[PDB]
This record gives structure tokens, sequence and C-alpha cells, in this order.
């Protein structure tokens, strides 16, 4: 989305896009973070839990 | 008349058995495959990227 046509004038649109995606995951030895399939770094243990 | 087989014989000759070596086949063997070792990387470039 971007904002109507008005002459000389700046306008803001924003955009909002909810997004779900099923992603593999992989961690290493000592098993203390875990990376995503789009390269983002998680630094939690994969098995951290209550 | 009597067989050659009647009389008890000695071995006069110093026998000496003779084994050859036996045919062995080689199987392919590897510790990592290179595959394997591709995958023992935490994140790839490609992938991500892609
Ligand atoms: C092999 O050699 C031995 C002597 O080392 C002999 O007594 C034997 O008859 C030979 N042959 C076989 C089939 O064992």
């Amino acid at each position: 989305y971007n904002p109507s046509r008005v002459e000389a004038f700046h306008r803001y649109g924003t955009t909002v896009n909810c997004i779900v995606e099923e992603v593999d995951a992989r961690s290493v030895y000592p098993y203390d973070e875990f990376v995503l399939a789009t390269g983002d770094f998680v630094y939690m243990s994969p098995f951290y839990g209550y | 008349q009597l067989s050659r087989a009647d009389i008890t014989t000695v071995s006069t000759f110093i026998d000496l058995n003779i084994t050859m070596l036996e045919d062995h086949e080689f199987v392919p063997l590897e510790v990592y495959t290179r595959h394997e070792i591709k995958d023992s990387g935490l994140l790839d470039y490609t992938e991500v990227q892609r």
C-alpha cells in the first residue's frame, strides 16, 4: 500500500503483512542456540523449558 | 597276485602345504562423505540467500 496521489506533497503509507512460515532449525554442540532456515540466529537452547 | 594297496605304504616325501592368498574385494568406505561435511556447517550462505 502507498498513499493516494496529492500534488507537491509528501505522504506516508503503512503496510502490515502478517507472515507465518515453516522453517528447518539447526543447532550444534553444546546446543545452547539454534539458527533458522532464514539465517536468523536464536540465542536460546532448543530444549529450554520449565 | 595282490593289489598295490594291500601293503602298508610310508610317504618318503617331505610334504610342504602351500595355501595361495585368497582374493579380496575392497568396498568404498568414507568416514564423512562430501555431503556430510557440507551439512556440518550450521548455516549455508547459498540456501540462506536463495
Ligand atoms: C597339507 O600339509 C600337511 C603337512 O603340513 C599334510 O599333512 C596334509 O596332508 C596337506 N594337505 C591337506 C589337505 O591337509
